[PDB]
């Protein structure tokens, strides 16, 4: 017969698979798909799943977490927290891309601050003072 | 700055050679025809032709990597 | 450093692998899985949106109006169980982990499934062309 | 063409207990293997040379192909459509 060619454990790294499920996931939310939680800042409203948001924010996945918030398909932030600091980190956890149009670093820094995302906040530390 | 449409052999050594898409800083026009600058890749300063090199327009927003974890870790 | 004016983007190189590593970790704890998936004898939990971002099949169940809300989900009884776990394990870690005795399943578990690239990178690793 | 292949280790000394066995410790090499049966192998001590019969729970054996890493840059998976 012809060549079989074949070659008579081995680990096959993906070494864009991560970033290729995250564009996924933000395509999945961009389409509101299979998101699960509302998240209500003020009076603007963003849809997102749960599972992103834990996996980027303490805050999120202590309310996630949470036994007696198990149930809650929406949820209220502290009425303090900027709308728009909050759409640049929700965007952030999508996209690995953090926006800092001008003047905004503070807003950005102050809303990672309440979502505890630590690693975010001295990004904008240094940042700042940069 | 300025940037290398295409590749230049100078002709002299009063000229400079560079590559397509090198970066061309500190330019000064003689005339019409040429300017003086350095190439940044070589270090290299002297004459070259000015049909060979465009201004990149300023205004841009600034990109900036950061390689350090982004985010907490979940423990197992 | 930078300018005192002007937009800045900071993009973070490794946040999508940090997010990748806390889904497995939410899944290996059970934590706000919505789905079984049982391939013959086993059972695997899983996150939906996980599922379809890697696998054209399950983003064609999931973004059906009528089967979105599924929760257990059984696979075609040819299905392999190992071939499957091996390719869950790729979707939440980004490493497809291979024997001799085993490509063959996870290939035909990853058509299956519709992921082409993963029998593409599977078609090269058997055999020279 | 040269292939993988193993070889032997100690993982604990063990004083001989008799004159058939020999005595060695944690981390020699055991080479020349003759057998391997029921808890016992039949082996060399390479660092004294001496040769007979070990307990083969005191031996691991080492090689083999290992897991090798390959490294794919493609995309990995579909994407979905805006
Ligand atoms: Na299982």
């Amino acid at each position: 017969g012809p060549s079989s060619d074949l070659y008579l454990d081995s680990q096959i790294q993906f070494t864009r698979h991560a970033s290729d499920v995250l564009l996924n996931l933000n395509r999945l939310r961009s389409r509101d798909i299979l998101t699960d939680v509302v998240i209500v800042v003020s009076r603007e409203q963003f849809r997102a799943h749960k599972t992103v948001l834990m996996a980027c924010s303490g805050l999120f996945y202590s309310i996630f977490t949470d036994q007696l918030k198990r149930n809650l398909s929406v949820i209220n932030l502290d009425p303090e927290i900027n709308p728009e600091g909050f759409n640049i980190l929700l965007d952030f956890m999508y996209t690995s891309r953090l926006n800092l149009r001008e003047g905004n670093i503070m807003a950005v820094m102050a809303t990672a601050m309440y979502l505890q995302m630590e690693h975010v906040v001295d990004t904008c530390r240094k940042f700042i003072k940069a | 700055i300025f940037r290398a449409m295409y590749d230049y052999m100078a002709a002299d050594a009063d000229e400079v050679s560079f590559k397509d898409g090198d970066a061309i800083i500190n330019v000064q026009a003689i005339d019409e025809g040429w300017m003086y600058g350095t190439v940044q890749r070589t270090g290299r300063t002297g004459m070259l032709p000015a049909n060979y090199v465009e201004a990149i327009g300023g205004g841009g927003i600034t990109t900036i990597k950061e390689m350090g974890r982004s985010i907490h870790e979940i423990p197992r």
